[PDB]
RNA sequence: CCACGCGCCGCGGCGAGCCCGAGGGAGCCCCCGCGGCGGAGCGAGCGCGAGACGCCCCGGGCCCGCCAUGCCCCUGCGGGCG
């Protein structure tokens, strides 16, 4: 919260609710694997790399 | 170990020969092409201007005031004396003491000229180099063939040994090449035939004239003969007295041992489906699934993907 | 056997997910009545 | 626009593909790269990229060197990605199996002579793809006359020779001559 | 312009502000000598030892 | 070759890698190692100590076959023995009949003493010897003798 | 542009070696063919003169020369050992 001010004429913030996060990981959401982007289109991907993190599906 | 066979001039098998240590040297096309590139070179004859070309006249700048260029120029004022000048010197003018030979070590030379010897007994090699060997009945070609004296002699030798093609693929040949390498004394080009290698016999005479064919010693084997265009895979007939002689040519050199053989491309190939290696060879993880994205409110079988209920 | 490793793994977040919505849903409702209370 | 320029500090040049225009390095170097993709052994990761090196990254390595590198372990077979050498100075030469991109003539003589097995590449891809009862060795980069003389001579901390003869007073008499 | 610094600071963050490499920390120059002979004739003993 | 050169990749763009602000001119900085003491100090400085100067003593005409001195260490003289005689030499032994060499035969007027020597006792023979080429091969059972 | 000299890089041959020098050989691209350069350094010179490790790289340790210094002793402003 103290760099975000720093940078505050760069950006905008707020508090997100849950429709909110729920309608940018379904909607717009895109994984990191390899480096690469890759879409999340299933809760195969999200088991894959999040599976240690008990992170298994979408909610 | 593979023995050769001896066709005489009628052309049936007469003999055979043990295979010389020479063909199994390793097949360079690397070094061929160094060594034929610089010793190419080395037969050039040395080109230059004059001198005294555009230097001759007198010709001295006008100078400012004269609303012209600043260039030398002659008493009438005509440009002189300069590269863009009509009338006037080169730049850098061509000199003779440019390095027109290049040097090879004597190891590269005959590491050349034993891979191009090694490139003319693959049978590959040859056809693919544009001669024309399926008549020919085995590659290396060796031939007993006495002193050949006649013309018609030694051609009937070459059609016994299937070689008369070639030699018929030069002959149709020869065309008025094009530029302006007619005016330079190269009028005339005709297509690379057989190359014969002789030992103690009179064959010089009777192939010499033969279109395409070209004669060389056993002693002093040339590698551009050897290797016309810098490609290897010269169709060689030989004399029996030359192939018997090939193994003591190369005793001769003082302190030369032929390069060691290598495997080749078939070799590596087999190695990696040898037993050995599969045995080590680990499956991988299966892949990653990319899906490009959808939206997945669009379809309820969409949405069902990220949340089944 | 990896592609029936595949089928029973898919099968276990699917379950996951059909129970996890439903256990997140109501954290979200008593969340939005526990502020209220 | 995206700025790309922050995190991130450029690409690096590394040789990927063997620059020899030898047919049999190239052929050695793509079965290494074979065998390195099916099984990811880090014994053939270096040699594949040991195949792919300069002359000068890739140093000679003597019988005597190999010696005394091989002593507490005759039984495992030193692979060397260069030109293995005869060493005049050491007498006796013990068996060893060494494999090489190369062997000087004097050096093949000997190692066979002590009864140890000069191999090959395309051998050690027949009998240990993977590198079993193999060591990767190297010799001395830095041993080249061209590295002793890299660095700025005439500058205090520099403890290098100059290129030139140069004979005289100035700057080389010490710390103060400058 | 007789003197500027500006842009001096973009191009020495540009690809520097480096560490000044190890084995410079742990250099013996300009250490005393009375120490650094005592640090030798200890080495010289048992498993520090590395002569024949 | 004239094709593959960089040269003939700058056609078309004027300067020809020479810069716009100051392009090549006849002679920049001058003919030759000029201005080492003035303008190319820094050069001279950083790359070049010791160019400026005089040394030591000079010798109008120094005698070049007078100043040979060629040298040979302990370790290879062993290998002036030829192999067939080398390997008898060695396991042999021997001091009744000992290998002899003398190394200015093989064109070495000094003996040094930078590696070891195999055991075998060796007879050497030398213009001049160092002090660890007589330790080394007295220990061994060699005898340094002096060569006429 | 070419020649020549220097620096560095890549590649080919060979390897503690390496080398179409000039030349010579009935001999043209073949064969034969010294210096040189590297393999030892350092010191104004007199002169003296390297092993201890070490996949590599670097750092340390040690050894060689130059420069001191302390002992010991031979064949002695000489040798050795620090």
């Amino acid at each position: 919260l103290n760099a975000l001010r720093i940078v505050d004429h760069y950006v905008t913030y707020g508090e997100p609710t849950v429709e909110t996060i729920r309608n940018l990981i379904y909607k717009r959401g895109f994984a990191k694997v390899n480096g690469q982007r890759i879409p999340i289109v299933d809760n195969n991907l999200i088991d894959e790399q999040l599976s240690k993190h008990n992170i298994l599906c979408a909610e | 170990n593979p023995t050769v066979k001896v066709f005489g001039p009628t052309g049936t098998q007469v003999a055979e020969l043990p295979r010389p240590k020479v063909f199994n040297v390793p097949l360079r096309p690397d070094i061929i092409n160094f060594v034929h590139t610089q010793l190419r070179k080395c037969l050039r004859t040395p080109y230059a201007v004059s001198r005294y070309a555009g230097v001759q006249c007198t010709a001295h700048s006008w100078g400012p005031g004269r609303a012209v260029a600043r260039l030398p120029r002659k008493h009438g004022g005509i440009g002189a004396y300069a590269n863009f000048a009509r009338g006037g010197h080169m730049a850098h003018p061509t000199t003779v003491i440019r390095r027109w030979c290049r040097k090879v070590n004597l190891n590269q030379r005959r590491y050349a000229v034993a891979s191009a010897l090694a490139a003319s007994a693959n049978a590959a090699l040859v056809e693919a180099r544009g001669h024309r060997i399926a008549d020919v009945p085995s590659i290396p070609l060796v031939v007993d063939t006495d002193n050949v004296t006649k013309t018609k002699d030694a051609l009937a030798i070459i059609k016994a040994v299937g070689v008369l093609r070639d030699v018929e693929r030069c002959k149709d040949s020869r065309h008025i090449r094009a530029g302006r390498g007619k005016m330079r004394n190269r009028r005339y080009i005709t297509r690379k035939g057989p190359l014969v290698i002789y030992n103690t016999e009179d064959v010089a005479r009777g192939f010499r004239n033969l279109p395409g064919v070209d004669l060389c010693h056993v002693s002093s084997i040339r590698l551009l003969e050897l290797a016309p265009g810098s490609h290897p895979g010269r169709l060689i007939l030989w004399t029996k007295s030359a192939f018997a002689s090939l193994d003591d040519v190369y005793a001769a050199k003082q302190n030369y041992t032929l390069p060691r053989s290598c495997i080749t491309q078939t070799d590596i190939e087999r190695i990696l489906q040898s037993d050995a290696v599969q045995k080590t060879f680990v499956p991988k993880r299966d892949p990653l699934v990319i899906e490009r994205k959808v939206d997945p409110f669009s379809s309820k079988e969409a949405l069902a993907r990220l949340d089944p209920s | 056997e990896r592609a029936t490793e595949k089928e029973k793994r898919a099968a276990l977040v699917k379950d996951h997910a059909v129970k996890s919505a439903q256990v997140y849903a109501r954290y979200y409702i008593d969340l939005v009545e526990s502020e209220k209370k | 626009g995206i700025d790309l320029k922050t995190g991130i500090k450029k690409r690096k040049v590394e040789r990927k593909e063997p620059k020899s225009p030898n047919p049999y390095i190239r052929l050695l170097h793509n079965a290494f790269k074979v065998v390195y993709e099916n099984t990811g052994e880090d014994f053939t990761k270096v040699l594949t990229k040991r195949l792919c090196l300069s002359k000068t990254n890739r140093p000679v390595l003597s019988v005597s060197r190999l010696a005394h590198l091989m002593h507490k372990r005759e039984d495992k077979i030193a692979v060397v990605a260069s030109t293995v050498t005869n060493d005049e100075r050491l007498v006796t030469i013990p068996r060893m199996t060494i494999c090489a991109l190369k062997f000087s003539a004097t050096a093949r003589s000997r190692i066979e002579k002590a009864g140890g097995r000069c191999m090959s590449f395309d051998e050690l891809l027949a009998e240990k793809p993977t590198g079993d009862n193999c060591v990767l060795l190297q010799g001395r980069r830095s041993c080249r006359a061209v590295c002793k003389k890299f660095g700025s001579p005439g500058r205090p901390n520099s403890h290098v020779k100059p290129k030139g003869e140069h004979k005289g007073r100035r700057g080389a008499r010490g710390r103060h001559s400058w | 312009k007789n003197h500027t610094s500006k842009n001096q600071n973009r191009k020495d963050h540009r690809n520097g502000i480096k560490k000044p490499k190890k084995s410079a920390y742990t250099s013996h120059k300009g250490m005393c000598p009375k120490y650094l002979r005592n640090l030798r004739r200890s080495r010289a003993n048992d498993p520090r030892q590395s002569l024949r | 070759p004239t094709r593959i050169r960089k040269s003939r990749k700058r056609r078309g763009h004027r300067q020809m890698g020479y810069g716009r602000v100051g392009g090549h001119r006849k002679h920049p900085s001058g003919r030759g190692k000029a201005g080492g003491l003035q303008h190319k100090r820094t050069s001279f400085d950083k790359y070049h100590p010791g160019y400026f100067g005089k040394l030591g003593m000079r010798n109008y005409h120094v005698r070049r076959n007078i100043e040979y001195n060629p040298t040979i260490n302990i370790d290879k003289i062993w290998s002036l023995i030829p192999e067939e005689q080398r390997d008898g030499f060695l396991q042999r032994k021997s001091t009744t009949e000992a290998p002899v060499v003398d190394v200015t035969r093989f064109g070495f007027f000094k003996v040094l003493g930078r590696g070891s020597l195999p055991q075998c006792p060796i007879i050497i023979k030398a213009r001049y010897f160092s002090s660890d080429a007589e330790k080394k091969l007295r220990e061994v059972g060699g005898v340094p003798l002096l060569v006429p």
